[PDB]
């Protein structure tokens, strides 16, 4: 029961939870580009000039 | 005068050979000098609304 003493430790393991590896995908996942603006399909002369 | 299509409550002519100082006050009479009835005077009881 006396608990002597003991040498200088080496080395120290350092155990952790590994890195979070397949979270990310290889190619990126962007937002879609927000279209260009259409003219609209069926458009005429509504206005014809008077007289 | 070339009267092009005339019903009710719509008129479409020509006028050949008339230069735009007549013209414009034909035009300008139409809309300010020819006079109509019209509501003037209005006497509410219970407008409730």
């Amino acid at each position: 029961g006396g608990l002597t003493c003991a040498s200088a430790p080496q080395g120290t393991l350092r155990i952790l939870e590994g890195p979070q590896q397949s979270l990310s995908g290889s190619p990126l996942q962007p937002i879609p580009a927000s279209p260009p603006p259409q003219i609209p399909p069926g458009l005429r002369p509504r206005f014809c000039a008077f007289g | 005068v070339d009267v092009v299509h005339m019903d009710e409550n719509s008129l479409e002519f020509d006028m050949v050979g008339i230069d735009a100082a007549i013209a414009n006050a034909f035009r300008r009479i139409l809309l300010a000098e020819v006079p109509t009835m019209a509501v003037e005077k209005v006497l509410v009881y219970n407008n409730t609304s």
